[PDB]
Protein backbone atom coordinates (compact mmCIF):
# COMPACT_ATOMS: atom_id res chain seq x y z
CA UNK A 1 0.00 0.00 0.00
CA UNK A 2 0.76 3.71 0.01
CA UNK A 3 2.87 5.09 2.65
CA UNK A 4 2.16 8.23 4.73
CA UNK A 5 4.58 10.05 3.04
CA UNK A 6 3.29 9.30 -1.18
CA UNK A 7 -0.46 10.31 1.00
CA UNK A 8 1.61 13.36 1.94
CA UNK A 9 3.21 14.16 -1.35
CA UNK A 10 -0.40 13.67 -2.81
CA UNK A 11 -1.95 15.88 -0.35
CA UNK A 12 0.84 18.75 -1.13
CA UNK A 13 0.22 18.56 -5.12
CA UNK A 14 -3.77 18.89 -4.46
CA UNK A 15 -2.90 22.29 -2.08
CA UNK A 16 -0.81 23.55 -5.03
CA UNK A 17 -4.18 23.51 -6.75
CA UNK A 18 -5.89 24.52 -4.23
CA UNK A 19 -3.97 27.98 -3.95
CA UNK A 20 -5.02 28.79 -7.80
CA UNK A 21 -8.60 29.35 -6.49
CA UNK A 22 -10.53 32.19 -5.84
CA UNK B 1 -14.18 33.33 4.60
CA UNK B 2 -11.23 31.74 4.75
CA UNK B 3 -8.95 32.39 1.30
CA UNK B 4 -7.65 29.62 -1.27
CA UNK B 5 -4.30 30.32 -0.20
CA UNK B 6 -5.55 30.02 3.73
CA UNK B 7 -6.78 26.82 3.25
CA UNK B 8 -4.11 25.37 1.30
CA UNK B 9 -2.12 26.49 3.97
CA UNK B 10 -4.01 24.41 5.96
CA UNK B 11 -3.83 21.49 3.78
CA UNK B 12 0.23 21.52 3.73
CA UNK B 13 0.69 21.79 7.43
CA UNK B 14 -1.61 19.00 7.65
CA UNK B 15 0.45 17.14 4.84
CA UNK B 16 3.51 17.74 7.07
CA UNK B 17 2.20 15.69 10.15
CA UNK B 18 0.57 12.93 7.37
CA UNK B 19 4.28 12.71 6.46
CA UNK B 20 5.76 11.70 10.62
CA UNK B 21 3.89 8.85 10.50
CA UNK B 22 5.79 5.63 9.67
CA UNK B 23 4.11 2.72 7.13
CA UNK C 1 1.47 12.60 16.78
CA UNK C 2 -1.86 12.82 15.70
CA UNK C 3 -3.94 9.94 14.82
CA UNK C 4 -4.59 8.83 11.69
CA UNK C 5 -7.99 9.00 12.10
CA UNK C 6 -7.70 12.36 14.00
CA UNK C 7 -5.43 13.48 10.70
CA UNK C 8 -8.41 12.23 8.26
CA UNK C 9 -11.39 13.95 10.04
CA UNK C 10 -9.45 17.52 9.79
CA UNK C 11 -8.15 16.67 6.28
CA UNK C 12 -12.25 16.06 5.53
CA UNK C 13 -13.38 19.24 7.08
CA UNK C 14 -10.54 20.85 4.48
CA UNK C 15 -12.42 18.91 1.80
CA UNK C 16 -15.70 20.98 2.65
CA UNK C 17 -14.41 23.83 2.79
CA UNK C 18 -12.98 23.76 -0.31
CA UNK C 19 -15.86 21.92 -1.64
CA UNK C 20 -18.12 25.09 -1.45
CA UNK C 21 -15.47 27.98 -2.89
CA UNK D 1 -7.71 24.72 -13.45
CA UNK D 2 -9.41 21.85 -11.43
CA UNK D 3 -12.64 22.99 -9.87
CA UNK D 4 -13.16 22.99 -6.39
CA UNK D 5 -15.38 20.05 -6.12
CA UNK D 6 -13.45 18.15 -8.29
CA UNK D 7 -10.39 19.19 -5.73
CA UNK D 8 -12.79 18.25 -2.77
CA UNK D 9 -13.29 14.76 -4.37
CA UNK D 10 -9.97 14.09 -4.69
CA UNK D 11 -9.28 15.22 -0.65
CA UNK D 12 -12.00 12.94 0.39
CA UNK D 13 -10.71 10.51 -1.42
CA UNK D 14 -7.42 10.75 0.17
CA UNK D 15 -8.90 11.25 3.59
CA UNK D 16 -10.54 7.95 3.07
CA UNK D 17 -6.97 6.33 2.75
CA UNK D 18 -5.36 8.51 5.70
CA UNK D 19 -8.06 7.05 7.98
CA UNK D 20 -6.74 3.54 7.41
CA UNK D 21 -3.27 4.04 7.98
CA UNK D 22 -1.75 1.66 10.37
ZN1 LIG E 1 4.95 0.28 10.68
ZN1 LIG F 1 0.46 10.34 19.01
Amino acid sequence: TASPRALADELEQLAYEVERLS
Amino acid sequence: TASPRALADKLKQLAYKVKRLSS
